[PDB]
């Protein structure tokens, strides 16, 4: 009784070509309380150092922010980003798609 | 139409731990000094180039000013707790955004200072600079005690005054640097998407500002429809990307063309497949 | 420069 469903985005910095190393992004927006929880997934394991941005806000109140780490994307290998909001009864889990 | 926001946010967690506060500033959008609580050395810290031409003086004191934010984000979230009759169980969280606009005069075009609590719309000062706007019963309260208080009459001062004074200061040290620009980056791709219809997506990369428009023309007529676009993201490096895409019928795809406007360009992109 | 709030809510 104090959130907001949230948006998000999976996506690499750079296009996508395999075996060269990239940057991969899991951008968060529209969610409320500040207080969330990312996980960056590879093959549905959740990867290490995965680095966070700094808490920031809308005009509209709501928070954003971009997860990302570096990756090298391959034919078979499949990344992903899970979020888990006190607005979302249950956490949602995104994959990525080099073509968007 | 330059401008100056301030975005304060202080959250209480269940917990040992005193409430969490953190303040990011703006000039244009561009944010330029930051402040957490959490940092091991609390303190302001720059956030764009050209703020590192400030001297101590400055961080010292905005460093205090902060300290004292957060004591009052803290007395304040208290004070919510019992306007609305809360369980001291859980979390909460209460924000400002304060700041002004300049016109091209350098003149305060119009000045800004509004909370919210728990997202939602509490207590703000309206453009008269005068009167408030209190959301639901528990900001009356505030309302109020800030009206006996003669509190208004100080934002104003700032809003006015010193919100300004600085502004266009900061505008005159950042002037390069935030005028600055990186045009956008263009190309299509193609996309099977179905046995007869394919997908073309435009995509933009590595522009800045944020702003940006993409269209897709078949002879013409600029198209709308079967046409797909993204909330504009960040690349994690300053710049940003978007894209669009439409569907088209196979062996056709040369035909449509798109285009990117932006400012970075001296004109605008146009690129097909 | 930080605006300096004064009452408390």
């Amino acid at each position: 009784m104090i959130q907001k469903t949230p948006q998000i985005q999976v996506y690499s910095r750079h296009p996508p070509e395999n075996g060269k190393p990239n940057i991969l992004n899991c951008y968060v927006t529209q969610f409320h309380p500040p207080h969330i929880e990312i996980q960056m997934l590879k093959n549905g394991k959740k990867i290490p150092k995965v680095e966070m941005s700094d808490m920031s806000f809308s005009k509209d109140w709501s928070f954003y922010i971009l997860a990302h780490t570096e990756f090298t994307p391959t034919e078979t290998d499949t990344y992903a980003c899970r979020v888990k909001h006190d607005s979302m009864a249950e956490p949602k889990t995104v994959y990525w798609d080099r073509d968007m | 139409p330059h401008s100056m926001r301030y975005f304060e946010t202080a959250v209480s967690r269940p917990g040992l731990e005193e409430p969490r506060y953190i303040s990011v500033g703006y000039v244009d959008n561009k944010e330029f000094v930051r402040f957490d609580s959490d940092a091991e050395n609390p303190r302001y810290e720059p956030r764009a180039p050209w703020m590192e031409q400030e001297g101590p003086e400055y961080w010292e004191r905005e460093t205090q000013k902060a300290k004292g934010q957060e004591q009052w984000f803290r007395v304040s979230l208290r004070n919510l707790l019992g306007y609305y009759n809360q369980s001291a169980g859980g979390s909460h969280t209460l924000q400002q955004m304060s700041g002004c606009d300049l016109g091209s005069d350098w003149r305060l075009l119009r000045g800004y200072l509004q909370f919210a609590y728990e997202g939602r719309d509490y207590i703000a000062l309206n453009e008269d600079l005068k009167t408030w706007t209190a959301a639901d019963m528990a900001a009356q309260i505030t309302r109020r005690k800030w009206e006996q208080s003669g509190a208004a009459e100080h934002y104003k001062a700032y809003l006015e005054g010193e919100c300004v004074e600085w502004l266009h200061r900061y505008l005159k040290n950042g002037n390069a640097t935030l005028l600055r620009t990186d045009s956008p980056k263009a190309h299509v791709t193609h996309h099977p998407r179905s046995k007869g219809e394919v997908t073309l997506r435009c995509w933009a990369l590595g522009f800045y500002p944020a702003d940006i428009t993409l269209t897709w023309q078949l002879n013409g007529e600029e198209l709308t429809q079967d046409m797909e676009l993204v909330e504009t993201r960040p690349a994690g490096d300053g710049t940003f990307q978007k894209w669009a895409s439409v569907v088209v019928p196979l062996g056709k795809e040369q035909n449509y063309t798109c285009r990117v406007y932006h400012e970075g360009l001296p004109e605008p992109l146009t690129l097909r497949w | 420069k930080a605006v300096y709030n004064f009452a408390t809510m």
